[PDB]
């Protein structure tokens, strides 16, 4: 059945993750074991014509997360846009000071 | 290769959004956090199509499009009514994309051949001016400066666009250098168009106002055209590194460019102003002893000097709108410097001897 | 050695007519623009006609308009003033002048005293 | 008046003007090595270069 | 939203012009996860 | 009195006797000489600083330093060889049409328009050059000025009038008349006992500068004879006029030897000066450009072809080296 | 060796604040010592006119020396030897010199024999009378005015313009007009 493929699908991640505890927040080399449960996730949805996400999918990633990746803390918001009166100060604040500098130009 | 490994890190995403944050404040009847496949699916409202933009990881898939995603009111994901499977159409990305690549890959070249044809005839325009000089006032100096300030802007986004916003080897690295370059290519951006104002400035002071010669100190001008387009782009570096810091800066859906796209308005539209009163007093002047076939050569002549092609607005319509922006060099060289008839006779006369 | 020599023109009785001849000599009439002035007794030289190189273009002054007919023949290198309708006020010496320059439009120092390229003149009476 | 300055111009003597071309050829032959605008002197002596 | 003027064209092209050249991009999709049958 | 016909039958015997010497022509004699070829002038140098158009210039003896008058009222000295600005004086009156280097070096004169041919005194004590004298007798302007010596200095006015000066006591010593038109330039002999004069009246004198008196009169030409210049022998001369031509008098045979003209040239002369060994004859004009004729065969040698604007002015150095050239373009250019 | 260097510097320093002064001034030639100056001031800008007596009456040689200047005051004087017709002349001349086809001519104008279509010529309605003026004189004045439009508007090359008028602010007008038009055709404008 579908079930004891997801069974050994997860005791092979779990046995991979084992010594991953000093990474356990470290995509880059834990990418490889995340790939292989999605690509087994995957093969066992479509074998038997089943939806993603489903309640397994939610199942494996709480019991992936609440014991391996409950300690991760990265936040990175490079596209974040500044705050409207800011910006809009910002891109007015050259604009407002030309016309000095051209009643500069004219008379001086 | 690395399409899988964003996309693996997206799934990682949408597991550390949903287990870091799981207070929802508005837990009523709507469709909880997951994930569909490609992208992060927050906590919704029901009955509310969840639309957002389609992630850059396909080739098909486009940025700009935006995939269309139904979480129903029963607390889930829409079903569709063939598989019983989650309903999401993300064919537009896909199609979007195909369309849109043949054309950038056309306004790119486009660019190219215009800013180096742009090279070349500023180039050979300097090099007269500074050869001849019998051709030398005040105006020849703000044309030099001008023609400076064109060169400098068409050489340095050429080599930024063929080399930093081409390159992903480039761009991955996001060392300081690339972003210097994007810095130092909107400062002279702003060069061009602001020497374009000076040059409107010595105009309208030259035949409107103070036209009576009283030679002009020379020294704001050059503080305005190449001193005042510092202090907008440095205002852009810190404001785009305090919020919007990525990729080299070569994202360009901040509304930070405006720092710099900003100022250049304002001197178009001031360009403009000074144009209107120029064709006026010229208009005024031919009056008296021709008001259609005369005023519009004028203007003409006037609008690549002035830069007013933007304003002149009022898809071969972009397309156009792309070649006379990008072509301003050539105008201008052809214009103030190969058709001229001061330096036009002058080298008639020159030819015949060497 | 410009010599600009003229001939003709008598005594004749009111409403006459008479034609003035001026062969003109030491240089290219058909370059030059041709003129005849005239001084009246006891007044300052005038101007009374002109005419182009070619012959096209022809002027009179106001009171000659009509009457007088300026033509030049740069075959035989002569310039002709035929006159008709003579009144008496045109008692005056005429002069045959010529332009300083060649190929201009202009025609300076025409009608200056002590002016060089000037024939001596015709006293034609009436 | 004048004519009194054209008998003093009458009674001048006039040589022929082969004589005087002749003369005037033979100074420009005498005098022509010696004139730089004709015969190019060399960079390394002419001041302007 | 972004720029609406005619002067960003060289910033939005360039921004244009990178995401378009991916060398990991791959136009091919799944026909059952493209239709509302899948992902 | 009505003696005009005795005048018109003695001037047919001058012409007369003029045919009876007039062998032949100077081209059936220098019609064997080889041709000097093509002459190229490069523009060795550019001298600029005169803010209006230079109307005058003039070598001094040394063939270094160049005096150029300009109606911007400034007189400049310029070191031609690094081409900086040996001396810049102010003058009084703008419309300097005419300065000359005195050949000692130590005075200018400069004139034109106010009837005032200014000395200015270069080697001064107090190291700043100063008016020395104002020669003030002429009533028309002041055309050209040469210096004879420190003491002496002809002039050539408007006024159909040439004058010899005493610059000591600042009077007139001698009056030349004779001339029924302006003029326009005067050019001194190098032994300097005649000086030879073009008026507006297509013709020109010589006149023996110790005594009052004309010697001859060259007529030939067909308009005012705007430059004049002898012959490095000093016994001939050479006219430009407003007829687009060039004529070459020569004194001991009194009727004119030479033609220097094109179908193509149709604008005047305004400047006329032989090389050193007199094969050459450089004649500026009203097409902006000079003109090198090959002054014995008559044919054009060359074209200096650099003035954005009519050649006013032209001057050869008195060892042949530079040939420099103003203009209403407002700049000197040493050919060479 | 150097001090030369230094003498030239001084020098061009003081060539430097001469063109200054040179640009700042209009010169004026005036057309009724050797040369009478008159220096003068309109609205903070110094015109320097210049009104040349004690020269013979041949100006074929020494009008050349007036072609840079602004523009040439032309007064005619008919208000004898028909010296209206001598001035259409000289005006004529004037315009079509090919030294002075550049130079802009202010025109100042301060009968029937000499000019008999006089007799036959209808005053313009378009004209501009004051009152207390006799129809006879601006009759004659627009004749004058046409007589010389008539010469002024045949040319067919040149940058001159003519600036007929029926003082000091006139002509300070015209130069100002003057300068906007050579400012224009600078930038080939016009």
């Amino acid at each position: 059945n579908y079930e004891t493929a997801v069974q050994f699908c997860w005791n092979h991640y779990k046995d991979q993750m084992d010594p991953i505890e000093k990474d356990w927040c470290d995509w880059a080399m834990i990418s490889r074991p995340y790939s292989t449960l999605r690509d087994c996730l995957e093969h066992f949805a479509e074998l038997f014509d089943l939806g993603f996400p489903n309640p397994l999918a939610e199942r494996i990633i709480f019991e992936t997360h609440q014991i391996h990746f409950a300690n991760c803390s990265l936040v990175q918001p490079t596209f974040s846009d500044p705050p409207e009166d800011v910006l809009l100060a910002m891109i007015i604040a050259p604009i407002c000071l030309i016309p000095f500098l051209i009643t500069l130009v004219v008379w001086r | 290769g690395v399409t899988r490994n964003k996309i693996m890190t997206a799934q990682y995403e949408c597991y550390q959004k949903i287990m870091q944050d799981p207070i929802q404040q508005a837990e009523g009847v709507y469709c909880n956090r997951t994930w569909d496949g490609w992208l992060c699916w927050n906590d919704v409202a029901a009955g509310t199509e969840s639309m957002q933009l389609c992630p850059d990881y396909f080739q098909d898939f486009d940025p700009s499009e935006k995939v269309t995603k139904i979480c129903d009111q029963d607390g889930n994901w829409f079903r569709h009514p063939a598989s019983n499977r989650t309903w999401t159409n993300y064919t537009q990305c896909n199609v979007n994309t195909h369309e849109k690549v043949k054309t950038a890959l056309n306004l790119f070249y486009l660019t190219i051949i215009g800013h180096g044809l742009s090279i070349a005839s500023l180039l050979i325009s300097l090099g007269i001016f500074f050869y001849f000089k019998s051709l030398s006032c005040q105006r020849i100096t703000l044309h030099k400066n001008l023609f400076f300030s064109f060169v400098c802007n068409s050489v340095v986004t050429i080599i930024h666009l063929t080399a930093v916003a081409n390159n992903q080897a480039l761009v991955a690295t996001n060392p300081v250098s690339c972003k210097v370059s994007q810095f130092i290519h909107l400062y002279l951006m702003g060069c061009n168009y602001f020497w374009m104002l000076c040059e409107g400035i010595y105009l309208h002071t030259l035949i409107v106002v103070a036209v009576f010669a009283e030679k002009q100190h020379l020294m704001w001008y050059y503080f305005l055209g190449w001193g005042f387009p510092l202090i907008p782009a440095c205002i852009h570096a810190i404001a785009r590194s305090l919020y919007y810091n990525d990729n080299c800066w070569i994202s360009s859906d901040t509304h930070l460019l405006y720092i710099i796209h900003g100022p250049i308005c304002a001197a178009l539209l001031v360009n403009l102003f000074f144009l209107l009163n120029i064709v006026r007093v010229l208009i005024t002047k031919l009056k008296v002893t021709n008001l259609y076939m005369k005023a519009v050569r004028a203007t003409l002549i006037l609008v690549p000097l002035l830069g007013i092609e933007f304003v002149l607005i009022p898809e071969v319509y972009d397309y156009i709108m792309h070649i006379l922006m990008h072509f301003q060099g050539l105008l201008v060289s052809t214009i103030f410097c190969f058709f001229n008839g001061e330096v036009q006779a002058i080298l008639r006369r020159n030819w015949n001897q060497y | 050695q410009v010599q600009l020599q003229e001939s003709g023109g008598g005594l004749v009785q009111p409403g006459g007519s008479l034609r003035l001849s001026c062969a003109a000599s030491g240089f290219t009439f058909s370059n030059y623009k041709m003129n005849w002035v005239r001084q009246a007794p006891g007044k300052g030289l005038e101007w009374v006609s002109d005419i182009s190189q070619s012959g096209a273009s022809i002027s009179y002054t106001g009171s000659v308009k009509g009457r007088f007919t300026i033509s030049r023949d740069n075959a035989k290198n002569t310039l002709y003033l035929q006159m008709n309708s003579l009144k008496p006020e045109d008692t005056a010496v005429y002069y045959c002048a010529r332009c300083p320059a060649p190929f201009t439009r202009d025609c300076f120092d025409v009608t200056s005293t002590t002016y060089a390229y000037r024939g001596q003149g015709t006293q034609v009476t009436v | 008046k004048l004519v009194e300055q054209l008998k003093m111009e009458a009674n001048i003597d006039r040589i022929k003007v082969s004589k005087a071309a002749a003369d005037l050829m033979a100074y420009c032959e005498a005098h022509a090595k010696e004139d730089p605008l004709l015969t190019p002197v060399p960079a390394s002596e002419n001041p302007f270069r | 939203f972004g720029c609406r003027f005619g002067t960003c064209t060289v910033q939005k092209l360039a921004h244009q012009i990178y995401q378009f050249t991916d060398k990991d991009k791959d136009n091919v999709a799944p026909r059952s996860k493209i239709s509302p049958q899948g992902y | 009195d009505q003696l005009r016909q005795e005048a018109e039958q003695l001037k047919n015997q001058i012409r007369d006797a003029r045919k009876a010497c007039a062998d032949a022509t100077l081209s059936q004699i220098t019609n064997n000489i080889d041709p000097v070829g093509r002459i190229q002038m490069r523009t060795r140098r550019t001298l600029r600083g005169h803010l209006a158009k230079i109307y005058a210039m003039h070598w001094g003896t040394d063939s270094r330093l160049l005096v150029s008058a300009s109606q911007d009222g400034k007189l400049i000295i310029w070191d031609s060889y690094t081409t900086n600005k040996v001396h810049a004086i102010p003058l009084r009156s703008s419309w300097v049409m005419t300065c000359a280097y005195a050949p000692s070096g130590n005075y200018v004169a400069c004139g034109g328009l106010d009837n005032i041919c200014s000395i200015y005194n270069l080697k001064t004590r107090e190291g700043n050059v100063r008016v020395s004298r104002e020669l003030a007798g002429h009533t028309g302007y002041l055309s050209c000025c040469r210096f004879l010596d420190d003491n002496q200095i002809v002039t050539s006015s408007g006024d159909t009038t040439c004058a010899l000066w005493d610059i000591e006591t600042g009077q007139q010593t001698t009056t030349f008349t004779g001339h029924t038109g302006d003029v326009m330039s005067l050019s001194l002999a190098p032994d300097t006992r005649l000086f030879v004069s073009g008026a507006c009246d297509a013709s020109a004198k010589l006149w023996d500068v110790r005594e009052g008196m004309c010697r001859q009169t060259f007529t030939g030409h067909e308009s005012d004879i705007n430059a004049i210049c002898f012959f490095p022998n000093g016994n001939a001369f050479a006219t430009g006029s407003d007829d687009a031509t060039c004529r070459l008098f020569d004194l001991r045979a009194d009727q004119e030897l030479m033609t220097y003209s094109h179908d193509n040239i149709i604008c005047g002369i305004t400047s006329v000066s032989f090389s050193k060994s007199g094969r050459l004859l450089l004649a500026g004009y009203d097409d902006f450009n000079c003109n090198v004729w090959d002054a014995l065969k008559a044919d054009r040698a060359g074209v200096l072809a650099g003035h954005d604007n009519r050649v006013s002015c032209l001057g050869v150095t008195d060892d042949g080296m530079a040939v420099a050239t103003g203009s209403w373009d407002s700049f000197l250019k040493i050919w060479n | 060796e150097k001090a030369q260097r230094e003498a030239n510097k001084k020098i061009e320093k003081q060539l430097q604040k001469d063109k200054q002064v040179y640009r700042a001034t209009h010169r004026l030639l005036l057309l009724g010592s050797g040369i009478f100056e008159t220096k003068f001031q309109v609205d903070k800008v110094n015109f320097h006119m210049f009104d040349v007596g004690a020269q013979r009456d041949e100006r074929r040689k020494w009008i050349q020396c007036f072609n840079d200047v602004t523009a040439i005051i032309f007064v005619v004087a008919s208000s004898q030897t028909n010296r209206l017709q001598a001035a259409l002349k000289l005006f004529d001349s004037i315009w079509n010199n090919k030294w002075l086809r550049d130079t802009s001519v202010i025109l100042f104008l301060n009968i029937e024999d000499y000019f008999p279509e006089f007799a036959r010529y209808t005053t313009p309605e378009d004209a501009t009378p004051e009152p207390g003026e006799d129809p006879r004189v601006t009759r004659a004045k627009y004749f004058i005015r046409d007589e010389f439009l008539r010469i002024s508007t045949a040319s067919g090359d040149g940058r001159h313009y003519c600036y007929p008028h029926f003082n000091i602010r006139r002509v300070f007008n015209d130069c100002r007009d003057i300068i906007q038009r050579m400012h224009l055709r600078q930038y080939e404008l016009l």
